[PDB]
DNA sequence: AGCGCTG
DNA sequence: CATCCAGCGCTCGG
DNA sequence: CGCTGGATG
DNA sequence: ATCCAGCGCTCG
């Protein structure tokens, strides 16, 4: 749905549902295993303090979502002082076993402001995400060739004029080198490329 | 199992480093890495950031550029958001959602010991994808040369230093050899191969 | 047996560091030391210098100032002159060596990083036998930075303070003798720390501005 | 002796003895165990390539000199390509067991120019050796600035009321509150008492 | 130099 | 009672 | 601030 | 067999 969130009935009038009002619209619905749906293919699995204290009851649902095709789960988990001891074990499971995204929250209040952002990010085009959306090598090659002992600022360009690639430079005889840089620096270059 | 740590981590990560050695039994080497925290495998780098660093919006664009640098050298990037030693913002949530949308994995840690634990778990996964770091003095000039190659990581340069008997042998290798010996992707071996075969033209530079 | 290595040594000492761990079985920690290479004990620091660094007369006065700084915090200073990786002597080089000898700075010579690590280990053993070895294993981070702010004390002295005093107040109320024993410093050095913590600040000794 | 070196007979006309000519004077003498004497109390024990290849025959003499009172030995050793393998074992012995000074040389030529310096250093007064020969207010400001809550401005106000680190450390929250806010008082108090 | 917190 | 700046500590990057 | 190669003896 | 000039190198 557009500009909307499909929600599980159980969040009717919760602090989460309350703080999202006006910011974002909630279509409630029954029989849903996941807590929310941001789009058709991205859902949320809210794990509460109660869920995490009890044991590994939360996991059943997480397994279903990951093993569903046509669907991805974002797990949001209540990381309090009470629960923090159980969080490592959950995160290992959620992130490293199942491969799913996990976001801790102190409270439902925080999960409100977080879920608004996830929805703003989904709606955003992938280009305007800076971690989704060619050069002259000449400058780099000067610096690479300057790592050869004997070769500085002045000898680097002279060598790349006669031997125009690193490969050709690497294959150059002492004789060919002597013409450009003289006997000593020729030996240094030759030694560098061939020392086993 | 080997892991490389940036030298800068001794100013804030001493318990991460020493746990990794002691508790987890990894070989841990503190290295002069330029622009990354933990190299966990040939494919995976891990950035470690305190909550405060993540909250501080002065750090947002700098972090994003750091992740962009790391994207050119690594296929898998993980951020570990570590609780500060002994209050949440839109820009913090915004950063997290940005990272999610680019498939940058996020992990949360309450202390340096738990960070070390996550680093170890991440180490194990990568070992099972046969991209783990394999390493053990006359090869020092060669390393600095390989590190000068654009958009390659310290471990890629180290692999080159370890695997090619000589620099010439490296520069005459095939794309496939570079892929295997330097332990890089096809795309990445292609970038290295093009670089070494690139026809320098002095007239592409300015004069004075 | 523990040894602290300056972080800067990873730019030239990687085989020293890893030998120490692997071959010699020391606990080796790479530390943000300010102005020294290897802290080998509570009393002994080791400076590592290549032949080239020692030959280069540009480095002479700077080296001597380095040794002078180290003299205010350490009773035993050793220089290891390590051969450059794959040497003509100068008067200035011989002059430096004779200067160091005359001030009882011990000199050792090493042909490679492995041999440097071997000397560091031997030096570690001697010091262990003088019961001045480093004894360490951290929500005491503020406290460390405070102790490091005390003039003319080394990183290990500040670490000892952090480890041994239950609180900063307990440190600041300690006797000279307690500081000597808990911080593992000499009488003279405990005296300097005690005077510092009891020093009567006077705003009028600073400029007005 | 003055401006001089007492020398063992065996160095008569050696490359060492030749290069010291004009620079420094050599009084030769027989029956000496050590190679040279710079002063009456500082001697040299030259260990040659031959000495170091053979085994541990050199050591006997080193032990005598160290175990002499009224005498100190500087061991100079010929570190060549040949000998380099044996040098670690010697240095361990000379420097770390016996406590004596050890100086490697490639050749006698180098030992010439080295021994001239040792003699120039001995003759020099110990003051002009730079490795032989302040208000705390600024430091105390910086120390107090390591206390969380305390910066440039609060540091001097605290040291005006609590003029030493000790007194600052013993200050009550009440005494702190008068100088800084309730919050920064708690920070300071917490810092000094946190176990 | 800009940013968050305290009276 | 709820705010609004202003001064400060802190972090960061020149 | 040392080293190399080259112009000046 | 010798000054120096240009360069690479190190360091601040
Ligand atoms: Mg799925
Ligand atoms: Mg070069
Ligand atoms: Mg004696
Ligand atoms: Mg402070």
């Amino acid at each position: 749905p557009l500009g909307h969130i499909v929600a599980n009935e159980k969040w009717r009038g919760s602090q989460l549902a309350q703080e999202m009002q006006g910011k974002i619209k909630l279509i409630f619905e029954d029989g849903l295993t996941p807590d929310f749906y941001l789009s058709n293919r991205c859902c949320i699995l809210y794990v509460t303090e109660a869920d995490l204290v009890a044991g590994n009851g939360y996991r059943k649902r997480l397994v279903r979502v990951r093993n569903s095709n046509n669907l991805k789960g974002i797990v949001v988990v209540e990381k309090t002082r009470m629960s923090e001891q159980y969080f490592p074990a959950l995160q290992k499971f959620t992130v490293l076993d199942l491969g799913m995204v996990l976001l801790p929250v102190a409270s439902q209040m925080e999960a409100s402001c977080l879920v608004i952002q996830l929805v703003q990010e989904q709606t955003k085009e992938p280009s305007k995400n800076p971690l989704l959306g060619l050069l002259l090598s000449e400058p780099s090659l000067l610096r690479t060739v300057q790592q050869i002992p004997g070769v500085g600022k002045v000898k680097a360009p002279l060598l790349l004029q006669k031997f125009p690639s690193i490969q050709q430079l690497s294959n150059a005889s002492i004789g060919e080198l002597e013409q450009v840089v003289g006997q000593a620096v020729a030996q240094q270059i030759h030694a560098f490329f061939t020392q086993p | 199992t080997c892991i490389l740590v940036g030298g800068h981590e001794i100013t804030s990560g001493l318990e991460v480093i020493s746990s990794l050695r002691a508790i987890h039994g990894l070989q841990v080497e503190v290295c002069p890495l330029n622009g990354c925290d933990y190299i966990v495998s040939n494919r995976m780098v891990v950035e470690r950031r305190s909550q405060s660093e993540m909250l501080n919006s002065v750090n947002k664009n700098k972090f994003i550029e750091q992740i962009q640098h790391l994207q050119s050298m690594f296929e898998r990037i993980c951020v570990i958001v570590e609780k500060d030693r002994e209050r949440r913002t839109k820009s913090y949530d915004s950063l997290l959602t940005t990272l999610i949308g680019a498939g940058i994995r996020i992990l949360f840690s309450s202390c340096q010991e738990e960070t070390a634990d996550l680093l170890k778990e991440l180490s194990l996964v990568e070992q099972r994808k046969n991209v783990g770091i394999h390493v053990p003095s006359n090869k020092s000039e060669a390393l600095q040369f390989y590190l000068s190659i654009p958009n390659i990581s310290y471990i890629t340069a180290l692999n080159m230093c370890h695997q090619f008997s000589s620099v010439k042998r490296m520069a005459n290798s095939s794309l496939q050899e570079i892929s295997m010996y330097a332990q890089v992707t096809h795309q990445k071996a292609e970038e290295i191969y093009r670089y070494i075969h690139y026809v320098f033209d002095i007239q592409m530079l300015p004069n004075d």
